């Protein structure tokens, strides 16, 4: 999209993917970029294990 | 004409003291951690992580 290089310092607690959602204004791309932002495991019991 | 009675005197100094030239050599300086070096704005001087 041309828009200005973003400079993400090594060692803030934001990831570079989570300023590019912040940052952007396209649809599919933010979503996906939110998608593989927050995407954690769940932890499910079964059987005991 | 000379006279001894007036000559006489009594200088005035101290006692010992001994006189110190390149004093800087007593002081040691330690260089901080390369990375957690800070420049002026309370923010880590180089960020490219």
């Amino acid at each position: 999209f041309g828009m200005q290089r973003m400079h993400y310092r090594n060692g803030d607690p934001q990831t570079p993917f989570q300023i590019a959602e912040q940052q952007i204004q396209n649809f599919q791309v933010a979503n996906w970029l939110h998608f593989v932002n927050n995407n954690y495991f769940r932890q499910v019991v079964i059987d005991g294990v | 004409q000379f006279d001894f009675r007036n000559s006489m005197h009594m200088l005035t100094s101290n006692l010992t003291f001994t006189v110190y030239s390149d004093l800087l050599a007593f002081v040691s300086a330690d260089t901080v951690e390369p990375i957690n070096a800070v420049a002026f704005d309370n923010m880590r001087i180089m960020n490219e992580l």
